[PDB]
């Protein structure tokens, strides 16, 4: 289900190797796929769950420069935005 | 001169901020730490 709609997410891609599955890693977020060795950035959508959350900043989940992911996607720009 | 203030407030500061906080660690936490760690 997931797999398709991340998969699908970019479309006509044709990479001759060297490239990340697109699928989902930690939360619920469908990344597409791209080139080995691309700085995948793309922050989370408005609203999370139950709070609308930052989506002023730009995170970004990089695509292994082989064939695979990387460690951090840098989510962390999608904080809390309250006032204390 | 060698002068300072949080440094020594420190104490209340943190607490404040951190006292604060805990309505985003009940619930929020768990989001901003899969944020974070993700």
């Amino acid at each position: 289900l997931q797999d398709q709609h991340c998969e699908s997410l970019s479309l006509a891609s044709n990479i001759s190797g060297l490239q990340c599955n697109a699928s989902v890693d930690l939360i619920g977020t469908c990344w597409p796929r791209s080139p080995a060795g691309q700085l995948v950035v793309r922050p989370c959508p408005a609203f999370f769950y139950g709070v609308r959350y930052n989506t002023t900043n730009n995170g970004y989940r990089e695509c292994l420069a082989n064939g695979s992911w990387a460690a951090r996607v840098n989510y962390s720009e999608c904080q809390e935005i309250l006032n204390e | 001169p060698p002068i300072s203030l949080d440094l020594t407030f420190n104490l209340l500061r943190e607490v404040l901020e951190i006292a604060k906080a805990e309505q985003e660690a009940e619930e929020a936490a768990k989001n901003r730490l899969l944020l974070e760690e993700a």
